[PDB]
């Protein structure tokens, strides 16, 4: 499963 | 008083992974509830106020083994604009927040590790057990210790 973005 | 189910327990502690001091100082918990790693809640029933003592815990009984599948290449375009993407770096998915930390960044491509970061790691604790009480009816409610400060870091 890939994710859009990331957050911090 | 020993350590046991449903007692609130105050340690001082040193935690170190490989010789390297990770984490250290005090803090209380609820035994019994799954609040700490459990070979650290082993290595911590029946003792007594007063005592002593060192606990090997290895990965299992910790925070478990590394997963290599937990270890990917994502994009660089895939993280904040003001983010510092550097290895050590923490950031989040949401499937929940699943922390991730960077390892490395090659060009365009980040390598990630979705593991826990002391998955795989053995851990070595020195441990004070300074004092031993009943748990409340509010802590039993909510399944752990009162707010008592941060006094670990
Ligand atoms: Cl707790």
């Amino acid at each position: 499963h890939k994710y859009n973005n990331y957050e911090g | 008083m020993k350590v046991g189910q449903d007692k609130v327990v105050t340690i001082r502690y040193t935690l170190q992974v490989e010789g390297e001091v990770l984490d250290q100082g005090e803090l209380s918990y609820l035994h019994g509830h799954r609040n700490l790693i459990p070979g650290l809640e082993e290595a911590l029933e029946g003792r007594e106020e007063g005592e002593a003592f060192q606990a090997h815990v290895p990965a299992e009984k910790a925070y478990g083994p590394h997963d290599p599948e937990g270890v990917q290449v994502v994009p660089l375009s895939a993280f904040p604009e003001d983010a510092e993407v550097v290895p050590g770096a923490q950031f989040y998915a949401q499937d929940n927040p699943m922390p991730l930390t960077v390892v490395a960044v090659e060009g365009e491509e980040v390598t990630v590790d979705f593991n826990h970061p002391l998955a795989g790691k053995d851990l070595d604790f020195q441990v004070e057990v300074v004092k031993v009480r009943e748990a409340t009816p509010e802590e039993l409610l909510h399944g752990h210790a009162h707010p008592s400060g941060h006094h670990h870091h």
